[PDB]
């Protein structure tokens, strides 16, 4: 979804032009980001012996990951 | 103008999890906005580096500088081989 990754990249302040390679490297970076967030969420879900990945699990993944300290605005801890 | 990414997030999550694992309605969406926040949090850090050099364009070398400074060391390894191949 190259167009939106550019649209959101320039929607939020960006410095003018975007090289064509930046959204391509971003979608892959977004792909690896969903992985780690989904890996970390389901690890919390499976540790609680639940087979359903719910909204609560992503809050736990953001909470104790210092890598995702910037995401606590979305999840009420 | 904080637009959301596509429903293609659903399918990336499904391939990330084992076969015996299924996903909720709003856990789909929580990631959709956590990855929308991820694009803005990276673009802003790299934009500052671009301005340090009065550069009016943002490239893949800046986004990967941004994720290195912001603390995604697990990402910059594979992403370098992916970006250099895109130019190969």
């Amino acid at each position: 979804p190259l167009a939106r990754i550019k649209k959101i990249m320039k929607a939020d302040e960006d410095v003018r032009m975007i090289a064509a390679e930046a959204p391509v490297v971003f979608a892959r970076a977004c792909e690896m980001f969903i992985l780690e967030l989904t890996h970390r969420g389901w690890a919390h879900a499976e540790e609680n012996k639940r087979r359903t990945l719910q909204k609560s699990d992503i809050a736990a993944a953001i909470a104790r990951t210092e890598v995702f300290d910037f995401l606590v605005d979305i999840v009420p801890r | 103008d904080r637009f959301l990414p596509i429903a293609n997030v659903s399918r990336i999550m499904k391939r990330s999890l084992p076969a015996n694992a299924k996903i909720s309605k709003e856990s789909k969406e929580t990631v959709q906005e956590c990855v929308s926040e991820f694009i803005s949090f990276v673009t802003g850090e790299a934009s500052d580096k671009c301005q340090r050099e009065k550069r009016k364009t943002i490239n893949g070398d800046d986004l990967l500088w941004a994720m290195t400074t912001l603390g995604f060391e697990a990402y910059v390894g594979p992403l370098k081989s992916y970006l250099n191949r895109y130019r190969e």
